[PDB]
């Protein structure tokens, strides 16, 4: 989940 | 009459939306005069994701690894530079629809409007507050990074937010328009997580007024109380447990004043909790228990 | 309009008050028909009163020891006979001014008038409440010890108190007219001391209603709060601490709606607290917070 | 011991209380001898409203338009004069119970039992003060007019108050028996003022003296002490007796403050005996002593 | 304005402060002209503390089993000699910063300042009173001994305390500057406990004046008015002026309770312009005034 | 062992104290290298007091209206300039005892040491905290303005405060060493007054530890409770009013565990107030009322 | 060590349990000497139980309607006679296994064992507490309706419960062995429903002590607190809000003294709260605040 | 409210 | 509501 | 403690 | 009382 789109 | 979540009219800001491409990967960017700001991760491939070296990846990129474009009316990228977390990218022309604009740095609790964009093209406008914890609870799907958030401030558009990532929680992080992240977070897919929240009060009071204005004011006319609730305070303050029977005895008065017992009760229910405050009931500055209820029906018809 | 603490017209009772001298000792007496009642202990002098032995003191006496006087007239004392803590003195005259009367035992919280008198003559009268600790707080000098407490209704005087002593806390005790002490007191000068007294709820509500009929009314309304008495109930339900520039900031909507911030706070404060009880605020429940003070002024 | 607003016994006065009636209006009348007094608006019927014209109101109701009833028999009304703001109503039969009486004009600062009656029948009694603003703060609902304020003072009932009307703010005002209203008001129906009122300074000292005679005695100079009286009260709390040269050295400080050192002593001696009731002396609760008078002088 | 507990500028004393070590045991030293004084027992180890025969335990020792360090400067100890509970070390150098100085013997009850030193350097200055039991209540730590206590008269530093030990109770005790203990104590890890300590009367009075001088007058039991002075605070708060008759009327009560009218004026006056502060006269928070002098004599015969 | 209010050793800062004179009026100032900072009101006469024009009064002052001096060793004032609320005044020589130094700007809650000076000469050192409201509760009498406050920070002296005025309250205001007032206040005798206070918690916890360290820890072993206090919580949580009799019945156990009822009571007294927190008594996660006291004496000797 | 909920050895009671059939209806019965007790209502069938008319149902019956069985042996029913809500059946045999026994009426909060049995045979046993709302919560299937509750001491069995019904909330009611229901219940299938039950204090303390003898002990200690549950009681006595960098900041002195901040907070929190009760902290009272975390580390 | 009575 | 049982 | 009175 | 010292 940390997720730079 | 009416109260709904309202976003500032997106017109002026649409004018500025373009897409930015670093061979395959496509963010959207902000075209203002002749600079086009956009998230610095565009200079990536889902391989550097994990924990990239930006200063390195950027320093290996030519000036035209960048295909900026608006409608089509393609723009060539004359210059480029990494400014905090954005790239500047100066372009070969200037948005003839740059509006009056500003790079404010909003403060937790302040709403702004968000213009969800996908490959440089509008799509959605909705309203957001920058939580006290530094996230914001937006709606952002893939290839929206670079979407911006703005407020209109008399004739001037004040951009305050551009979109970078999303925490596992389900919330969203991002930067101000000068490349500085709102919060502790950094642009790498390494599982950070958000502080604990807490509600913003100011905005709940502001909201409460809104309800008054729209003719919802019951919550002002305050309380009534439950009997067992009272006897809690009664016991605290050495008062005598008020009972069912008492409540009847009182009836007659609770009637002709219009103020039924348990409400009058909420009134005594802290007339002791927090004082008479300088003021006086029946010329008295204490509460007076030396009068039966008959005593009072008696002294007035 | 008006509301004052108000004793019953002492008249009906005035005329049943007699002197009762017995030595150098004089109390009052409540004289009804052919009997005069009055504390025992009148059969005492300073030097007794210790832990005295009544009846061991009574009938060391007899009928001639008692000087009963209805002002002018001396009354004659046929028969004397103790009764709990009273004395039923029997006399050669039914009191012509006797009223329709009854002996009752008042309950804590109830009220009567006291006709306080010295040497068997009405000095003054004032209302008095029976604490739930059984003492009652009046004005009693020494030599008042016969004076009585009563209520009236139509014409029937109802005797519920006759006054014996003053606990060292400054309050007074006494007995119904059966001579049984109100509370746990013995008529005898000892280290005794009043209970731990508590406020009389139904009488305070009672009073409040009275504050309202003379339209004193203020308290009735929602109360207000102070600042850091609010933050105190912020951290509770988990809200940012409210501050002084947070308040002048809401100025605009205060003024516009005419409602101080601190009075709005007050209600925000109860909304947390006692919930919201199935009422909707702007068709909502959960208190909205993504609307700033302005997002409101704009929309309106 | 004790202290309460207690009024004069009402016996003497209840028996002179009758219900004057003038057709559509019943009210209260004080019945002395053959003279039964009562308020001069008993006559009216509403349209005397805000503007009443009095003087001429009768060849209109020349006698016999007056009920006036006591007990429940009656009084033939054999005359009638318009005494200032009331009416003397000479009547066939005289009152058997007319107590020896003065008629007075009391003056601001002073008190007098009021006996509020509704329909010639009394219902309660209580104290009242003539405010220096010429109002009294009482309890009269409609039907009360004519009720009377009276003192006693030796067997002889004084009289000072026939009750007339209620100004806007709760208080009332009325007449003496000689007829002249108390204060600058009129038995009209027009809105009228009500002075400013001040606090009855003689009374507040009286009351303080009252509290002193009750032992409630905590205010002021009851203090000054001598050396020995302190020196011994001293080592009762381990405070190292203080000699003459001690006093001598405090001197320079004594002088800047104008507090003789022996008054400080007294002041401290008290704090040793009754503690502090927790108040800050410079922010402590424990008297400090790691400062010499020298270092105190140095720092000031 | 104000009143804090302050101390004399340690400056003059700071430069007499040197470190005296003899093998692991390091403590502090007062360095005047060409001597350093410091406790004996600097010549100790923590294994002979309880029963240490000082005379002779010094020797075995000599002028080179003492290195005295003043900064990073050594000075040769050129002679050791015990001096009661001190040591007179004679250094080969006279202290360039030795001030107008002098030894003294404080009497209980006289504040002095203390300069707490560790390993030859000042840590903090704070001030003690010399309790009549002969202990002081300082803040001394292991390694602090030889911290001195001084006072300052114009130009001239006046020492009166070197610091040795610390009783069990939590207080401290030391010697004067010729090593004569204060009180019944000796440097002898043993039976020593503090004789019972009475308060310093003087300094409590002085302190009370310090208080008055500063605004704190409440505890002050006095004064007086005249019907004139009083009449002028009476008007201030819309009261009647006390006319000379009132003073007469009062007479009776003023005779019953032995309290002359004026003193009640003085007493009211006072309490008028201050309040009651949560106290009740005849169980009332407010000053009552509907009882005339008569109704009072009436009720309290 | 011991805890007293300790001020940093004033030695280094005394070195820097001088007096400044603008013909008659005399502040004290801070001599550092070759600048001498001092309050800008020195350029006044008790006539401009009310509400002066500084920029005007200063602009009419020569360069030698200033008589700076240190001991005597008089210093001539080569240059001068008003910097916020100080004057700089450059002097003809440099303090040969300027120490390592810094102009930090303390933060409310932080103590520092104060060196009350009068006409350029030491006098007193005491300890102060900058209240949260922005005053500090010092001891300052006339002609002390210009006194400074400092903290020692390893080898370096960090000056944080210099003294200007005193509010009617009795407290004191002042500036950092760059002429900026600590707070809302301004240097004019026009009656300002101080915000409302509030205690500094951090420092009360810090203080609380200090007590632990010094062997005062009762306040840790927490509570015991009064019976009527308990029954308040008992009633709140639908428990059964605990009574005198009950307390006896319990005796036997309250004995042999060592934990008398009302203490055990404080233990139940909020075992309900705030949970069992994940944990378990007798393998239970609820509280268990289905056991009489005999039941428990019975099931174990 | 150990602590378990523990019923009395059912033995002594096991052998007094008989079957009592009467139609297609079978309950249990407590058979002592020459009497068997058991709920009335056994003289019912499904189709009755409504608001049934007992005695109008009893002695429609007689001795032959009752099938009493001590397992093997049929017992004979000489005489039947109703008793409140029980039935005293008389029988041709004193029960040889009868124990030293007594009938008691348990008080709310007290506990017994229930020997729950069906068709007059012991199924199981378990301990049970008498709620202060008079119901009690056990496991009772239909057909258990005779089974009893008792306590033992030495040898004297003490019967205090016999089980009749199950209020619709899922709890059970019943009667002492005089047949009088515990609480306000009638034995009859109606819209009745248990009181509003409250927790049994002295039994929770009781239990806690037991948690301590098996050294479970934790709770005993000072509790701890959380952050914003502290600020919640800061603003109270007027203290700066404590924060997360305010905490790691106290790190040093936490570690040094070995005491978490939040456990110190806890005590700061009570110091505010319940005062300080004449105890001195560093010879102080008022909580010092001019000492920073460091001003402490330096001095120590 | 200025009235009798 | 309730069952006998 | 108390007085009769 | 505002009082520049």
């Amino acid at each position: 989940x940390a997720v730079l789109x | 009459s009416g109260f709904r979540k309202m976003a500032f009219p997106s017109g002026k800001v649409e004018g500025c939306m373009v897409q930015v491409t670093c061979g395959t990967t496509t963010l959207n960017g902000l075209w203002l005069d002749d600079t086009v700001y956009c998230p610095r991760h565009v200079i990536c491939t889902a391989e550097d994701m994990l924990n990239p070296n930006y200063e390195d990846l950027l320093i290996r990129k030519s000036n035209h690894s960048f295909l900026v474009q608006a409608g089509n009316v393609q723009l060539r990228v004359i210059g480029h530079s990494m400014q905090n977390c954005l790239l500047r990218l100066k372009v070969d022309t200037s948005n003839p629809k740059t509006p009056k604009y500003k790079f404010v740095r909003i403060q937790p609790g302040q709403t702004f409007s968000v213009l969800a964009c996908y490959n440089g093209s509008p799509s959605g406008v909705y309203q957001c507050a920058m939580r006290p914890n530094h996230t914001i609870k937006g709606s952002f799907l893939n290839g929206s990074c670079g979407s911006v958030g703005f407020n209109i401030d008399y004739d001037c558009v004040s951009f305050c937010y551009m979109h970078h990532m999303e925490l596992p929680t389900g919330v969203h992080a991002g930067t101000d328009l000068e490349g500085k992240f709102y919060g502790p977070f950094v642009d790498r897919q390494t599982a950070q997580a958000a502080g604990t929240d807490t509600t913003i009060t100011l905005n709940v009071l502001a909201w409460l007024y809104a309800a008054v204005i729209n003719g919802d004011r019951w919550f002002l006319n305050r309380f009534t109380t439950t009997l067992n609730d009272f006897n809690l305070v009664a016991m605290k303050y050495n008062y005598e447990p008020l009972t069912q029977d008492h409540v009847d005895i009182l009836g007659p008065l609770s009637a002709q004043t219009g103020i039924a017992v348990l409400d009058m009760c909420a009134a005594l229910k802290e007339l002791l909790q927090n004082g008479m405050n300088g003021r006086t009931i029946l010329g008295s500055t204490i509460l007076e228990d030396e009068f039966t209820p008959f005593d009072v029906v008696r002294q007035c018809s």
